[PDB]
């Protein structure tokens, strides 16, 4: 790893992206009904996003807390965890963020080609039911943030350590979806799926 | 290193 801060512009790009991706994941994995969703133009393309103000504020609050951590390159993973009725995870959408040595050599340029680069992640999420089985009815979600070895930003939006039950998933299928290697970060999106559910 | 999660639950609809 290198140690370079992403800076504000990159942090804000990633948070705006993560917001869209969460909405899209909730839609395609049917965590919430299609009825609370209306299309919005994001990255020059119609993406389904929730019109439910409280769900929206929750996703927004979550990412507002992640943003300063991103700015300082202190985030290793942001994970959208889908939990069944027994609060056991059935699916994880992992956004793994790294900055390997020599990253920037022959890399893409996120800021210059935002829509181009991120739209591919949108496409992959939107068709990922091709490589997953249907989830059980009654699933919920949460967001887990893995911090680097070396967040309570908002009034009345506290964070706590996740429990083992949030994280334990036996025998997971791994499906890589998309990787982006840009000037100052690498982001890999992949899904972990519970074997039988 | 966490992982950390929001204490509040995701809203039900």
């Amino acid at each position: 790893r290198q140690d370079l801060n992403f800076g504000q512009v990159v942090a804000d790009v990633l948070c705006e992206f993560l917001e869209v991706a969460v909405h899209l994941i909730l839609y395609v994995r049917e965590v919430y009904p299609v009825g609370i969703f209306q299309k919005r133009k994001k990255y020059n393309v119609p993406v389904q996003m929730s019109c439910h103000p409280e769900l929206n504020q929750y996703i927004q609050d979550t990412l507002h807390c992640v943003k300063p951590l991103l700015e300082k390159n202190d985030v290793e993973k942001v994970v959208v965890v889908i939990l069944d009725k027994e609060h056991r995870p059935v699916e994880k959408f992992v956004f793994e963020i790294t900055q390997p040595p020599l990253l920037s050599i022959s890399s893409d340029s996120l800021l210059s080609h935002v829509e181009q680069l991120l739209a591919a992640f949108i496409l992959k999420i939107s068709v990922c039911d091709a490589v997953l089985d249907h989830n059980p009815p009654g699933c919920t979600f949460t967001v887990l943030v893995h911090t680097r070895e070396a967040i309570q930003v908002i009034k009345d939006f506290p964070w706590i350590l996740a429990d083992e039950q949030d994280v334990h998933m036996h025998d997971p299928r791994l499906i890589p979806l998309k990787t982006m290697t840009s000037d100052i970060l690498k982001m890999q999106l992949y899904v972990e799926e519970r074997a039988h559910k | 290193s966490g992982p950390w999660k929001p204490a509040k639950p995701a809203p039900s609809v």
